[PDB]
Order: C-alpha cells, then sequence, then structure tokens
C-alpha cells in the first residue's frame, strides 16, 4: 500500500528531526497498514538500534531480510547493531554481505572500513574508505574517518588541502544541522575554529537530549541544603574508566582522601568491573559504589542518581567510549561538571562547569567553552603516580664519566642493596662503582637474562617485568624487586642526547616533525625516541624525517611496553618534545614522573596547554615556549649546554616531590575547595559563573 | 602493548 508509504516516509523524516518517539510509532502502523513492508522494518530496527534497543532491532532487520533476501542496506544497518553489540563477526558477515550484494554500496564500504580501523588494521581501512569515496565522492563520513586513519599513521599526503577539506565538511553540515561527521573527540586535530568545534561538541549533545525526551521524565527537583546529608556535599563521580585506564591511573586515590566529615562520594561505574585493582580500590574506598552498568536504561540510572542525592555530579568523560551523558541530560542534580577525562568542552547546556585551571583556560579564551571555567588553583591535572611507582621516587646509577640516565636501578628496598655493597659515592644520588657487581648486572642485562641474585637481593631485567610480577608490570601493585633499566634495552646512544616522545603518533603533525627535525640537526649528537604506537606509522616518520634532512638511525623506534616499564624507562631520556597539537597529558605526569624535563609550546585549545599548565604547576617555566623558535632553542639548549641540563633535571627531579604535582591528597582537598564554592554560589539561588 | 593492552582515551 502507498498509505504504508506516506507513514514509512513521514516517520522517516520525525527521525530526521530527532523525534525518535514518533518515527517509531508511525513505522509502527506502517507494518499494521502493510505487515510485508521491507522498509518499514528496516526504519524501525534503525531508530530502535538509536534508543539501545539492540535486540529488538535484530528482530525487525532480520524479518526485513526475510521478505527481501537482497535488502543490502538492512545487512548494513543490521552489521551496525550487530557492531554496537559487540559481535565484530556478525557485523563483518553483515557489511561483507552487503558489498557481495551490491558491489556499489559506498556505506557498506565504509562500513567495513571502521571494522578494519576499530581492530587497528589502518592499511585495510584506509582502502576501504577509499573504495568508498571512490564509488560516492560526496560522503562526509568516509572523509572524516579516511582522514583520522591517516592521522593515526601520519601519513601527510596533500595533508593541508585535507584540513581545508575537513573544515568545508564540517563548515556544511554545521549550516545543514545534521551531525558533523569529525568527532568532538578529535576536533582539536584539525584547523577548526574555536566556535566549530564548540559546534561540533553541541551537536553531539543535542544527540543525548533527543534520547531522552522520548522518556518524559519531569524535571527533578534538587536539594536546595545540605541538611538530609548531616551537613556534608554529595558528589557524584562517573565514569566508565573505573578499572584499567588512564582515568583511574591519574585519579583513583582522589575518591578515598575525601574528607568524610564534609564530603559523601558516590562513584557511579558505566563499565563491569573488569577484575583489576584498580576497580578494587575505588570499590573500597568510596562511600558508595554504583555499577550502572547493572542498570542500562538511563531513565532509572538517573533516577538512582537522583535518590542518592547528588549535589554535584562530575562527568569523566564527555565523548568517549562508555560515556552515557544522557544521564547528565536528565540533569538528576542541581551541579553538574566536568572533570578530567575529556580534554574539551561538552558545548551542552546540561552542563554547567569544566574543572580546568589559569593555565589550561585563560579567561581570554573562555568562548571555546559552553561551560563556566571553574579554576583549580595549579593545574586540574593529576596523576597517581606516588602511589602507583614510588619505586620510582629514589634511583641509582652504574659507573661503567657519571650519568644519570645510562644504567639506572629503582626499588622499594634499593638503599638496603646499596648498604650491602662495599664502595657506593654519592652525588643526592648512589653511584655503584664498576666492581664484580656492576658487571653481573650488565651481564644478565646483555644476555637477556631475567633476573638475578646479588647479596640475596632480587635483580630484575626492566624488560622482563610481565614475567616477574604481572600485576607490577600493569601498575596494579608496587614491583617488589630491584629493578634495572638501561639505554642498551633501547638500541640508545650511551654517548648521545635523547629526545623522547611517548605519545600515540596521531599526536604528530608536519609542524611538529619539522621543529624535531630542526632541533636535531642542531644537535648533532643526539637521536629522537618514539614508540610504535601504531607500528604502522613508523614508516610515513622514517620518511618525512629523511624528506627534511635526517638519517633513519636518528629516530629510534621502541614498542609500547607496559604501564611501569613504559614510566620507569622514561629515565632513559635526557629531554622530552611535547607535541604541540596535543600534548601529552597523562603521558605528560609519566615522563615528568621519571625526572624528565618536558619541552612545550601551549596552544590555544585546552588539549594543546595541558602540559604547560603541568610544568607551570611544577614550576618549570623555562620549558614552555612561546613560538616555534623558542621551543627549538630551548630544547637545543637542553641538549647543548650539559651543565643547564643538569640544573633542570635536578629541579625537576626534586620538584615532582616538592610541588603539589603529583599530591594527590593537597589536589583533593583543593577539589573541594573548589566545589564548597561550586555549591555555596547555587545555595544562595545564582546560576553557573565563572569560578576564579 | 604487544603481549598485553594498553588502553587509551577513544571516542564513543
Ligand atoms: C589529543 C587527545 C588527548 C587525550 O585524549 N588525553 C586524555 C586526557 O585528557 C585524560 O585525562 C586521560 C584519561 O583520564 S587519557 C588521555 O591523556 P593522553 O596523554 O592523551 O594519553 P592516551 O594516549 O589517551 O593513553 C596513553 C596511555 O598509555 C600508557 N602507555 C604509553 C606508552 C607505553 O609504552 N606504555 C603505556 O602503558 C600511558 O601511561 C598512558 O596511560
Amino acid at each position: 500500500p502507498t498509505h504504508a508509504d506516506s507513514l514509512n516516509n513521514l516517520a522517516n523524516i520525525k527521525r530526521e528531526q530527532g523525534n525518535i518517539e514518533e518515527a517509531v510509532r508511525l513505522y509502527r502502523k506502517a507494518l499494521e497498514v502493510f505487515p510485508e513492508f521491507a522498509a518499514a522494518h528496516s526504519n524501525l530496527a534503525s531508530v530502535l538500534q538509536q534508543q539501545g534497543k539492540l535486540q529488538e532491532a535484530l528482530m525487525h532487520y532480520k524479518e526485513a531480510i526475510r521478505i527481501s533476501p537482497t535488502f543490502a542496506d538492512a545487512y548494513s544497518n543490521m552489521g551496525n547493531t550487530l557492531k554496537e553489540m559487540q559481535d565484530v563477526q556478525g557485523a563483518l558477515q553483515c557489511y561483507t554481505r552487503a558489498i557481495q550484494i551490491n558491489p556499489a554500496f559506498a556505506d557498506a564500504h565504509s562500513n567495513l572500513a571502521s571494522i578494519h580501523k576499530d581492530s587497528g588494521n589502518i592499511p585495510e581501512a584506509i582502502a576501504s574508505y577509499r573504495t568508498a569515496l571512490k564509488l560516492k565522492p560526496d560522503f562526509p563520513d568516509a572523509y572524516c574517518n579516511l582522514a583520522h586513519c591517516l592521522q593515526i599513521v601520519c601519513d601527510w599526503t596533500d595533508y593541508d588541502e585535507r584540513m581545508k577539506k575537513l573544515v568545508s565538511i564540517v563548515a556544511d553540515q554545521l549550516e545543514k544541522n545534521r551531525l558533523p561527521s569529525v568527532h568532538p573527540h578529535h576536533s582539536m586535530l584539525y584547523p577548526l575554529s574555536h566556535g566549530f568545534r564548540k559546534a561540533i561538541a553541541e551537536r553531539h549533545g543535542n544527540l543525548c537530549l533527543d534520547k531522552i525526551n522520548v522518556l518524559h521524565k519531569p524535571p527533578y527537583e534538587h536539594p536546595k541544603d545540605l541538611k538530609l546529608s548531616d551537613g556534608r556535599l554529595r558528589v557524584g563521580y562517573v565514569s566508565s574508566d573505573f578499572g584499567n585506564h588512564p582515568t583511574s591511573h591519574l585519579m583513583q586515590s582522589i575518591p578515598g582522601m575525601h574528607n568524610p566529615d564534609k564530603f559523601e562520594v558516590f562513584c557511579y561505574a558505566l563499565s563491569p568491573d573488569d577484575g583489576t585493582n584498580f576497580r578494587v580500590k575505588v570499590m573500597a574506598e568510596a562511600n558508595h559504589f554504583i555499577d550502572l552498568s547493572q542498570i542500562p536504561c538511563n531513565g532509572k540510572a538517573a533516577d538512582r542518581i537522583h535518590q542518592d542525592g547528588i549535589h554535584i555530579l562530575v562527568n569523566m568523560n564527555g565523548y568517549t567510549k562508555g560515556a552515557r551523558n544522557e544521564l547528565f541530560a536528565l540533569r538528576p542534580a542541581p551541579i553538574q561538571a566536568m572533570w578530567l577525562g575529556y580534554p574539551g568542552t561538552s558545548g551542552a547546556l546540561f552542563m554547567d562547569y569544566i574543572i580546568t585551571d589559569q593555565e589550561t583556560s585563560p579567561a581570554e579564551v573562555a568562548e571555546q567553552y559552553s561551560e563556566k571555567l571553574a579554576y583549580m588553583p595549579h593545574t586540574f591535572f593529576i596523576g597517581d603516580h606516588a602511589n602507583m611507582f614510588p619505586h620510582l621516587k629514589k634511583k641509582a646509577v652504574i659507573d661503567f664519566h657519571i650519568y644519570d640516565n645510562r644504567i639506572v636501578l629503582n626499588g622499594i628496598d634499593l638503599k638496603a642493596f646499596l648498604d650491602s655493597l662495599p664502595d657506593v659515592k654519592i652525588v643526592n644520588m648512589p653511584v655503584i662503582p664498576m666492581n664484580t657487581i656492576a658487571e653481573a648486572v650488565i651481564e644478565m642485562i646483555n644476555r637477556g637474562q631475567i633476573q638475578i641474585t646479588i647479596n640475596g637481593f632480587s635483580i630484575s631485567n626492566g624488560l622482563a617485568t610481565t614475567q616477574i610480577n604481572n600485576k607490577a608490570a600493569t601498575g596494579e601493585e608496587v614491583p617488589r624487586t630491584i629493578i634495572v633499566t638501561t639505554r642498551s634495552q633501547y638500541g640508545l646512544p650511551e654517548d648521545a642526547i635523547v629526545y623522547c616522545n611517548f605519545n600515540q603518533l596521531y599526536k604528530i603533525d608536519p609542524s611538529t616533525l619539522q621543529m624535531w627535525a630542526n632541533i636535531l640537526k642542531r644537535v648533532p649528537n643526539s637521536v629522537l625516541w618514539l614508540l610504535r604506537f601504531p607500528a604502522v606509522g613508523e614508516p610515513n616518520i622514517q620518511q618525512y624525517a629523511q624528506n627534511m634532512g635526517l638519517p633513519q638511525n636518528r629516530i629510534i623506534f621502541s614498542p609500547v611496553a607496559p604501564k611501569e616499564e613504559h614510566v620507569r624507562r622514561g629515565q632513559l631520556a635526557d629531554v622530552c618534545l611535547d607535541t604541540p597539537l596535543c600534548n601529552g597529558h597523562t603521558t605528560g605526569m609519566d615522563v615528568l614522573w621519571a625526572g624528565t624535563p618536558m619541552v612545550t609550546m601551549p596552544g590555544e585549545t585546552l588539549a594543546s596547554r595541558v602540559a604547560a599548565s603541568q610544568l607551570t604547576c611544577l614550576g618549570c617555566l623555562e620549558l614552555i615556549a612561546k613560538n616555534r623558535q623558542e621551543y627549538e632553542d630551548i630544547a637545543v639548549k637542553l641538549g647543548t649546554d650539559l651543565e643547564y641540563l643538569k640544573k633542570v633535571r635536578g629541579k625537576v627531579w626534586k620538584q615532582r616531590i616538592s610541588s603539589p604535582l603529583f599530591n594527590t591528597k593537597q589536589y583533593t582537598m583543593e577539589l573541594e575547595r573548589l566545589y564548597l564554592q561550586m555549591w555555596e554560589h547555587y545555595a544562595a539561588g545564582n546560576k553557573p559563573d565563572h569560578m576564579i | 602493548y604487544p603481549g598485553g593492552s594498553t588502553p587509551v582515551s577513544s571516542a564513543n
């Protein structure tokens, strides 16, 4: 029937509008008029999938394919559903089957590429995106995702046109009020204006509001005082990252450090228990731990939050994997603030504050954010390194004249081992002379042996960490052996400067590699140290470096290492060269914990300024460049003026303890101060305003 | 890492 057709078409536009509830109702009326309506089934499945009703979606997709066995669109959209359910094999069958039916089906090629990208097969993902774009040259989703693949592997072919193309695509989609193909979590990597980046984020917040409007929940009424909570402020931390994830590696100590007399801490996990000590710790130390992964419906979950009586609800995800921002769109709490996991604005009106600081987000630049600024006193960034990696608070070296980063030892029991040795000299850095002991250590390293015993102490090869104690390798336990780290373990020169960056390669852009090459040309006795992150980016970096006048052997790549080895091996470098496009954030705390000075050039985006905010708190303004020339000058100076390098390294080494940077107790008390500032402001009936 | 996992931030 054509009556069914008009119902189906009306529902389609209702969906476009984001009236999810209305679309569903019309699709069902269509199937009531004309039950064998394959397209209606497939369209109903699609709006059901949008609501999270994945099993019901599947049922209607299979119905549409039953009616119409070559319905390629249904296979492709069905595979999207299977992908959301984590059934990657199913999705592959669906996508591949759609392409067999119609080899000119661009969307199906694009959807297959995304599967390849997710599994890390960037070469195959790039190839399938190019088919999509060949079959359908105006294809923003496929173009923007291809651009991100090329970013991941440091493919800069036609880089400048690509950037211009991305801005134009985003410009066109934002005008037409569609959902931009550049993901908000990627938009700092491209030369979009701040308003475009804020607009991309806003479009994604709107998606959340559409999905919760179909719930018809009335506003929550919020506490106006602290009387039902015995005078305590109720803070709820929402995260899908309570477990083995950088977010827990940064803030896992903070819940248990809250003051129980003034604060009551609720942790709302959006992920299931992954079994790691990170999840154990947060569960054990929060006042209340709620596993909202058991509660997939956002209406109940926000109910569950509202009943706990939360005054401040902290969004730790923004637009990252596992987020459930519908919860915040429902505003179960009177104050909702973005905290630490999302380095950008949400652009969403249901977020009141972004917890940042003066250096990361100077007021002059407040227009990049939809949220009011909430300044922590130093840096908003934090790290749990003092708790996870205390064996790195002290080190000793071997005098194989005296380097602090060629052959290093760390250990909780290091002092006792040193006291068992005949000759040891201090410089304060203990130095072990090249005796019989010192040769056994180097013997173990050279021979690839896993461990040895000296004077009863266990001496571990820093490369064999997951065989000696895998929980210590990941940061879940503190190593209970003495660990030996050397430049020889990584092919690093004993007799030259080592510049390092341990970030994912996608943070490098053409300008940054050019700066780095300028630096290494000026410091002939030096190498750049990078990670295979991923390894398929290695040959592109090598080539662009050689086209910049840089021999292959000046750049030394290593594999990604387990967490503790990654942090520990940063001691081997002299200097970290930070990525300006997007700094090291977590990785910036890792490198500073090793005592390694970091040169940075803050841009304007929040993600381009985190490193400079860390160094300001650390108290090392001399490492913060105002432009590329200053960046190269600071890096070349640290690589040539060796007494100055010695001075700056001692400053970092000492300041990582005496500054607030790694001081989670002080940070938790600053955060508390800032919370009461937020609350009192609202408790006097004011709306969110900037908190400095 | 090879022989394990290194979780990172990733878009939803
Ligand atoms: C441009 C986008 C940056 C970004 O996503 N930053 C987020 C930051 O804002 C959050 O604060 C962190 C979640 O709380 S995650 C991330 O910081 P970032 O410096 O970008 O680090 P990631 O790339 O997301 O994760 C790297 C991660 O892997 C560890 N690691 C690195 C190398 C290695 O050899 N081994 C190893 O374990 C780092 O310690 C770090 O966790």
